[PDB]
């Protein structure tokens, strides 16, 4: 069956880029739609984008074009790239299908100047 | 089962095709019509041994999963059997994932070459909706 | 951006009890919304998929309803598994976005 995790950084500087990756195992990225959606501190939910088989993307208008979402087969991961944080996107980080069958454990990254 | 041309375009509205990634309900009846002429049923073996199923023709080697196609990747994650229902239920809900790549209708073949550029809204007009 | 408006933004009930939660739309949707149950700790739980289309695995307590604007997410019988954060999304036009959830608790 198929199992998605989150891994990277819990902590990040304001301005930096923050990176997550999303491990999929049990079937190819190669035959799913993979997004990425987040929860902020006030229970408020916000879906960032997803990538499409072909490799087109949609990316939320809130993010400012600061958001990229890639691929990697080789290691069959996805990834979510946001540049330019601050300490509005402190939140809760979680990678799913585009079904909304698969989810991710979800993994909180906090933004800080410490 | 064969659809009439209004019905058809009664449940695909029902059914949310209306606008759905930017694309009126017209386009949705008139690929339907060019793809299958209506018919929930109908299916075509291709060259490289996949299947077009269903209504909308939704294709084994991308879509759904037949158990005999090559490099079959079930994008849908669902049995090509269900795209042959008189119930559209699964063929509308696959075909929004296909919609939703970037490549949008352009998909559906038929659409592109007899409905595209096209007075799409022509298909819904005259119909009690 | 379709906005998507909860309510009540809490409701408390005693296992047993049925309840209703409504979700309204800024825009038609047609059947595009869906529903998902969040609890702390945890990732959300797709619940209902399309208005009203079941989802295989979770229990058959949980129904939807509704249409264009309106619509609403019902749980007959509620069980304390039950407790938890409600939200539904519509996936109409990009960018596909959540209501602000309603608290669904033991009264």
């Amino acid at each position: 069956d198929v199992q998605l995790q989150e891994s990277g950084p819990s902590l990040v500087k304001p301005s930096q880029t923050l990176s997550l990756t999303c491990s999929v195992t049990g079937d190819s990225i190669t035959s799913d739609y993979w997004s990425w959606i987040r929860k902020f501190p006030g229970n408020r939910l916000e879906y960032m984008g997803f990538v499409s088989y072909s490799g087109s993307t949609y990316y939320n208008p809130s993010l400012k074009s600061r958001i990229s979402i890639t691929r990697d087969t080789s290691k069959n991961q996805y990834y979510l790239d946001l540049n330019s944080v601050t300490t509005e996107d402190t939140a809760t980080y979680y990678c799913a299908n585009w079904d909304g069958d698969y989810w991710g454990q979800g993994t909180l990254v906090t933004v800080s100047a410490a | 089962k064969v659809f009439g041309r209004c019905e058809l375009a009664a449940a695909m509205k029902r059914h949310g095709l209306d606008n759905y990634r930017g694309y009126s309900l017209g386009n949705w009846v008139c690929a339907a019509k060019f793809e299958s002429n209506f018919n929930t049923q109908a299916t075509n073996r291709n060259t490289d041994g996949s299947t077009d199923y269903g209504i909308l023709q939704i294709n084994s080697r991308w879509w759904c999963n037949d158990g005999r196609t090559p490099g079959s990747r079930n994008l849908c994650n669902i049995p090509c059997s269900a795209l042959l229902s008189s119930d559209i239920t699964a063929s509308v809900n696959c075909a929004k994932k296909i919609v939703s790549d970037g490549n949008g209708m352009n998909a559906w073949v038929a659409w592109r070459n007899r409905c595209k550029g096209t007075d799409v809204q022509a298909w819904i007009r005259g119909c009690r909706l | 951006d379709i906005v998507l408006t909860q309510s009540p933004a809490t409701l408390s009930v005693t296992p047993g009890n049925s309840v209703s939660l409504s979700c309204r739309a800024s825009q038609s949707i047609g059947n595009n919304l869906h529903w998902y149950q969040q609890k702390s700790h945890e990732s959300p739980r797709l619940l209902i998929k399309y208005a009203s289309q079941s989802i295989s695995g979770i229990p058959s307590r949980f129904s939807g309803s509704g249409s264009g604007t309106d619509f609403t997410l019902s749980i007959n019988s509620v069980e304390t598994e039950d407790f938890g954060m409600y939200f539904c999304q519509q996936s109409n036009s990009w960018p596909y976005t959540f209501g602000g959830g309603t608290k669904l608790e033991i009264k």
